[PDB]
């Protein structure tokens, strides 16, 4: 039953078993039925935690690899390198699973008028291609970087046309898109322009904040300001 | 610090 | 390459990948040589974190099952899934203990003997936490037997201020209180250990004072909780 | 719950 797969995902989240949570929401998605706002969040939370654990480990391993390389022990250097590659393979497999779900079920089943869902899922697509770009090199990197920008750009145009500036999905898309410009493309001026425009557009309509959007939107506004403070 | 994404 | 397996366990710990850390230290153990104190602690830390994540998840699900019909049968099935995982972790540790670790203790490596027998009692206790009925009674007896063997060695050979002797008393008393539901035995064991260690607290160095007083605080906190 | 070795 679908209601049992979703309740199992809710159980797995409370028990902090995010692999189980992602597997349950992956099964719900493959039922080829649309996800509710809550089911969409369950899927996003699960895979963010699954991929986030690998990203966190990858950063620590990469930092240790730099120190190890300077000390010049080739056996230890090769051990750390192989362990980074092992984590990179796991992260890439997680990203491919999400991206497959997005392209084959989630983005596909969006009706012409489901703008919020389309922006959410296209933003997710840009996010997981960005996570691939974080650990890719060479020609494999340029490809996923180009796929990340294509997904973010399409999400941005739909969001600008159809969504309010204080909507958390529109704000969150701008935040992550600006991070993509800064960290992945190394385009600080583009990053700053997008973050600053989205920030002011929302501030201009702060009175439109509702009880369901206030916490989420103002948190993202704070993060836009924090990034802008850091990048300038 | 580092750049922050949606949390 | 032993030294490289140990480095991998250290690397996994920093990456917070404790299943990888346990796999590395399991590989070190299967080399069939006595573990150094450093290796012994890495093995213990690894499996403590692996089984501890399952214990924490089980307690969340078990509370949900109690506090919460079609949803109930799903909660019970999910709890059993976690139980099977936890029981497989304990099975691997107990097999390492019975086939390598306890076996490879020399006749007078009493510190390691107490450490590993206490560990054996711990992991049978974790099995008992999730068992019912006749299966529960079996692992409860195994846990008690291991703790008791560790206790007799610890009393004969270690001083009351030794952190392993104190930690054995702490966990053994928890076994009495939480598993056997024998709070009088639990209280007597914890109080005796605390009082017998008080005698030689002035003799300890700065490092030993910290490790021993830490466990004495846990003994004291348990005793106040129980009364 | 009671505390074991931490
Ligand atoms: O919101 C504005 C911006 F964009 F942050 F500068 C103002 F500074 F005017 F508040
Ligand atoms: O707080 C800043 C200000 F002052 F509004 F310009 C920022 F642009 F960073 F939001
Ligand atoms: O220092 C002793 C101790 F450790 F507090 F028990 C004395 F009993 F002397 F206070």
């Amino acid at each position: 039953d679908r209601e049992q797969l979703v309740q199992k995902a809710r159980l797995a989240e409370q028990a902090e078993r995010y692999d189980d949570m992602a597997a349950a929401m992956k099964n719900v998605t493959e039922l080829n039925e649309p996800l509710s706002n809550e089911e969409r969040n369950l899927l996003s939370v699960a895979y963010k935690n699954v991929v986030g654990a690998r990203r966190s480990s990858w950063r620590v391993i990469s930092s240790i690899e730099q120190k190890t390389s300077a000390d010049g022990n080739e056996k230890k250097i090769e051990m750390v390198r192989a362990y980074r590659e092992k984590i990179e393979k796991e992260l890439e497999a997680v990203c491919q699973d999400v991206l497959s779900l997005l392209d084959n079920y989630l983005i596909k089943n969006c009706s012409e008028t489901q703008y919020e869902s389309k922006v959410f899922y296209l933003k997710m697509k840009g996010d997981y291609y960005r996570y691939l770009a974080e650990v890719a090199t060479g020609e494999k990197r340029a490809t996923v970087v180009e796929s990340s920008e294509k997904a973010y750009s399409e999400a941005h145009e739909i969001s600008k046309e159809h969504m309010q500036p204080t909507h958390p999905i529109r704000l969150g898309l701008a935040l992550n898109y600006s991070v993509f410009y800064y960290e992945i493309q190394n385009a600080p001026e583009q990053a700053c322009h997008l973050a600053k425009t989205a920030f002011d557009d929302a501030i201009a309509e702060l009175d439109t904040l509702n009880e369901d959007s206030y916490k989420d939107s103002t948190l993202i506004m704070q993060l836009l300001r924090d990034n802008l403070t850091l990048w300038t | 610090l580092r750049s922050c994404s949606v949390t």
